[PDB]
């Protein structure tokens, strides 16, 4: 049986403030730009509709200096950090931004207009941009968050899948890492494999895997390491109703309609996609730039940061302004306007301030406690004496940024006034 | 390939109504703009007006009082009516597909009709 | 400029380059795209140049289009016997708010 | 270590009311109109989407009269003001206003087909007006608020930036001036230098520097001088989705689309701009015309106004109605309408009324306190016995408008009610 | 020095109910229709976007019949009514209403692409109707409310204003009287003098003065006569973005755009007007048909009604339905429809139920108290032994509608429940 962490973790009265100064990323919101073309280095895909998974590195509390050495016995105890408070200051201006495809696979507007009621074989892809679902999620764990998405199933050797048929959708629970794409109103789905047209969703999610956190799976985790703090707010609606061009693989049954004459003899395209849109970006519905305390957690792990590390999965699409930068081709800007003499660029900027209040906690390493922690994870005892190697995280280092002077920092002031 | 055909009376007596129709084969009419363009003999082309996909019209102002352009989605056709014709309205009429109204529209008339010679005489 | 200024006729040696000019104004050619069309009597006109230089599929690459100021030019390189046909220019006049067309240029292959 | 100001600043019961009579500005909401066109003096650029930074000048309490001479000892003490309460009264009616460009750099309506688009013109810039994001923000400090924006980076001597390329973006933190322009849904950036076509954003923000207050630096200020009181209220959404006409400097990768034939052989413009809009201007979502007290501040400065001055940075876009004024060119108004013979003017008006409740504060100038304030800012000790001199503010001088009779004034009445 | 009224006014336990039974006005919502078209008398301009200032006349309590004659001394005490409770019952259904101009000076829709984007000449004015901002305000004072608007300034004789130039805007504070038109989202401005087109705004505000209550002016009033009770609720947004046709005196600077070609060789019309619109008329946002008590007031008068009179400035645009009345020009209504044989009339209706609970109050006329009353208003001593003569107020006479039995009336029952 997995016990709550408060039984064997003794929380001391001393606290620390740890905060990165400013985390800034500027990059193209739709794709990574390769080196060259005036860029000596690559331009990352920096987007608001993207997972900002910060791997916070904490110093090993058994090693560095402490205000009182005699608070623990190194012979029979070990130390660990517990997150007592968090503030993800997302400091950009609030704004809306669009992701779009130059060739968006929409047939026609099925919402209002008398558009068409036939199969269309010619190319009717239009340059279409949409906004997305306005979502904010903030997940703190001592393990990275888990994300569910829909992808292609395995190829059965007994019954191979014919080309053009719909592959079986299966639910993959991958790890929410930095650079992963959040749900955008088109569904948490592998668009790179399940959409061979590469034209049904905008460019930032055209060949990306949109992942949604399976809050059921990481709350049903026995130890609750992946997620001990979570905040959710999603908001969307459908602006425009669009038919998707192409052959209908699943033909509409004859018992669902009555045949017409000529153009309405056969049903047209019946795969319908809505245009997602976060309704209104409003400042009072923001769950960031606010202090959040961790007195009780959803799982057994009550904020205790095992292996001296933290994982903060943050999505905030409420600041999605893609700055538009145009540069004239000629060295002096001409008096007459020519459209082809101005190169256009979109740059999204992400600005963060991760502040935390940590609590020093001692571990009375008796026989039962040591056996329980060894059964929980054998690496903790090996460290006390890295599975996430290929995973891409925004590694923020707070080794030398721990401070006892809480009143000198904003989150420390709010923690002192709330306690 | 999109093909345009013009049908109508070749001879129209003066001060009657000039009626023509254009049929589109191999393409759809609910996508682009559809224009009527006339060439009197001895001179160049003259624009008359166009019909949209939704049914909105634009016309040459100098003929705006005398030109009515209709569209038939079911028949896949669009018709020109020119009331009170004179001797100067004898022309070769071409219906054309003005590619307009979307992002990848080329502008102008990618496909042209062969045109029908309408002579106004008594 | 209701009628775009074009030469009445043009001539050139086969295999050479023949340039057909089209003069308009600041409201029709300079501010809008010009489209160059090939037309023979008795047949439908065929589009050659769109957006002042681009060519559709099936149009030979020997045809070229340029636009300088209020003037446009259609260049035919490697003149052939099948090119003995009319050519004209079309653009949109914002001042007149119409489609203005050139007078036509009957090209003779000499 | 920076201490809270309550340790060395002693609050007494002597309160004062200081109120500006009536602040009014009238001017063109898009550009400054120079003199010579038929008007005396220059008509200023007065916009609601613009920073109103009041420099409130207070009298020195060590020289002017006091109710009690023996309230302090001048040999061992010096006085300072502390803002106990604030009232930013706004007189003008709630309203919406439009800013727009006669040549707005938009290529296509990427939302849907509009049936008004014409692809025959090379220059597709048209007269387009948008509303902006609904922004209310009130910042009181003893130093002006720090605002961030995005600007072009420095030019590298080793590797010069080729003309037409995207310049590197840097986040500049400047002082929020009176007349700086607030975020408008287009992002906080230097539109003068980053945007060369002068056509992508409306007329007031076309050649201005839109700034967003960097609350991370003002909160993370060690002394809390720049911002000890703050309120925010932002609201926006995307009305219309637009393309950007111009060459794509960041070419879309071939893996993100499938090529067509003709105009769909190459992808179109993929720089997408939304039309911002503060959704509904409601009177229930107002943080102005309301009394706000300063019992506790966010920083170590608890409302103490050093150098006998206050800085009030106010943005109020909820009263943004630009009055439309017509003048007939003929001295009798003509009987029949001719649009040529009427001159149209746009004039925006700002009405402000600043009440403050200030508290007298005695400071015992011991050796440690004097050393701490000298390490803080030595000009306080120089004045007791002007860095912001080139920078432009709306100066309001309440040197002769301090009063002991609080009940005579509305904010004083509310303060006496709450006390 | 103005003092609070509770020091020299003694509140008695005697309460009275005063109520006008039913106040009904029917009139054309856009203009006044003079007699002569086949009807008796003139149809007034009755609109929902119009100030309803009720001059409530109270009986003089020094001679009014009272339950206890010996409750005061006639020689050394005088009497006054104090407003203890109010209810502005609104009778009509909640509704939206439209006002417009047959020639509305708009050039083109700058919301998006509109086609025929440049109207070079000729008359462009279009039959355009709008709704207005949803405004509910209720102000009780013993003096009429002060409303501000923007009008033409005084032309200097040394420097006269040239014809066609923009006149200087001056903020005039007038008295809010009955029939004054409220601010409607177009600005609190004098449209008669500042718009010579007479086509810029709808007909009900075309040649009227739109006024907004100067809450700062009558809140900073020393005696607090004009406003001791106030409720505001304003709600608007911009439906359509329109461009003002006409010559521009304020030419757009050349450095603020890039010159185009042909039709874009000059900047177009750049004065932009939004279409105001109260978003949703919803029943829980109503501040009317509700009882409001006056235990404390923002000013110094705590509901004391000097000169035995009250002023209730109420506008309620939530019931704005303009009824449409069709009358056939044939005595039998024909069975064959002809458009020209039906005459259309727009008639707006206002239904009001003014209800008050008043409190009897004694004034001990001590010599310094008498001097204070004489300094506040010398006409009070004259009455105890008018400036609003030319002002147009809706006079209601509650001299003979004062009742001691509160339980027979709804506001009396709600007051007895509250007390």
């Amino acid at each position: 049986a997995v016990v709550n962490t408060d039984d064997y973790v003794t929380r001391t009265s001393i606290f620390y403030h740890a905060g990165s100064s400013r985390l800034l990323t500027v990059g193209n919101p739709y794709f990574r730009v390769p080196a060259g073309g005036g860029n000596k280095q690559d331009i990352p895909k920096v987007s608001a509709y993207q997972y900002r998974v910060f791997r916070v590195q904490l110093p090993d509390p058994n090693k560095f200096g402490l205000p009182d050495t005699s608070i623990y016995n190194p012979e029979t105890q070990r130390l660990v950090w517990a997150c007592a408070g968090v503030e993800i200051g997302r400091g950009q201006p609030l704004g809306v931004g669009l992701s779009g495809h130059p060739f968006y696979n929409k047939l026609d507007d099925t919402e209002s207009s008398h558009a068409a009621t036939s199969n269309v074989s010619e190319d009717v892809r239009d340059n279409v941009s949409v906004d997305y679902k306005q979502t904010q999620l903030c997940i703190l764990g001592c393990a990275p968050a888990i994300g569910e998405h829909w992808a292609k199933g395995t190829a059965s050797k007994s019954r191979p899948l014919s080309q053009g048929d719909c592959p079986p959708l299966e639910l993959k629970n991958t790890v929410l890492e930095d650079g992963d794409m959040v749900d955008t109103g088109y569904g948490a789905m592998d668009f790179s494999t399940l959409q061979d047209t590469k034209c049904e969703v905008p460019l930032d999610i055209c060949q990306s895997i949109c992942k949604y956190p399976d809050y059921l799976q990481m709350s049903a985790d026995p130890y609750g390491d992946s997620m001990f703090f979570c905040l959710r707010r999603e908001q969307l609606f459908a602006r425009h109703f669009w038919n998707r061009a192409g052959t209908m693989g699943d033909t509409v049954p004859q018992s669902l309609y009555i045949k017409g004459t000529g153009m309405r003899a056969s049903p047209g395209s019946c795969v319908y996609s809505p245009s997602p849109s976060g309704s209104i970006v409003t400042s009072d519905s923001q769950l960031f730039n606010k202090p959040y305390w961790l007195h009780k957690a959803q799982g057994h792990n009550n904020g205790v940061c095992w292996h001296n590390q933290l994982f903060v999965t943050v999505v905030d699409t409420t600041r999605s302004t893609n700055l538009t930068i145009c540069a004239s081709t000629q060295s002096p800007v001409p008096g007459q306007y020519d459209a082809t003499k101005f190169k256009q660029y979109s740059r999204h900027v992400e600005e963060y301030d991760l502040q935390f209040i940590f609590q020093l906690c001692t571990i009375t390493l008796t026989a039962d406690v040591m056996s329980y922690i060894h059964s929980m994870n054998s690496s903790i005892l090996e460290d006390w004496n890295d599975p996430y190697d290929k995973l891409k995280f925004w590694n923020v280092d707070l080794k030398e940024k721990f401070s006892l002077d809480l009143d000198q920092y904003p989150l420390g002031r709010k923690f002192l006034v709330q306690a | 390939q999109v093909q345009l055909q013009e049908s109508g009376p070749g001879l129209v007596k003066p001060s009657e109504t000039l009626s023509l129709t254009c049929t589109v084969s191999g393409g759809s009419i609910t996508r682009y703009h559809w224009s009527w363009i006339r060439q009197p003999p001895g001179k160049g082309l003259e624009w008359i007006g166009n019909i949209y996909n939704r049914g909105s019209t634009k016309y040459n102002p100098s003929l705006k009082s005398r030109v009515t352009i209709s569209i038939d989605i079911s028949n896949n056709q669009f018709s020109l009516r020119l009331s009170s014709v004179t001797a100067a309205d004898t022309a070769v009429y071409h219906c054309a597909r003005w590619d307009n109204g979307h992002s990848y529209a080329i502008g102008g008339f990618d496909y042209w009709g062969q045109g029908i010679l309408v002579t106004v005489s008594s | 400029q209701s009628v775009l200024t074009q030469p009445p006729s043009a001539s050139g040696t086969p295999g050479q380059r023949v340039t057909i000019s089209c003069s308009g104004s600041s409201f029709n050619i300079e501010s809008n795209y010009v489209y160059w069309y090939q037309h023979l009597p008795g047949t439908a006109p065929k589009l050659l140049i769109y957006r002042n230089n681009q060519r559709p599929s099936g149009v030979p690459d020997r045809f070229s289009g340029t636009k300088s100021g209020t003037s446009a030019s259609l260049a035919i390189s490697g003149l052939r016997s099948e090119d003995e046909t009319d050519y004209f220019c079309a653009t949109w006049d914002d001042s007149l708010s119409v489609w203005v067309f050139g007078g036509g240029t009957k090209l003779t292959v000499l």
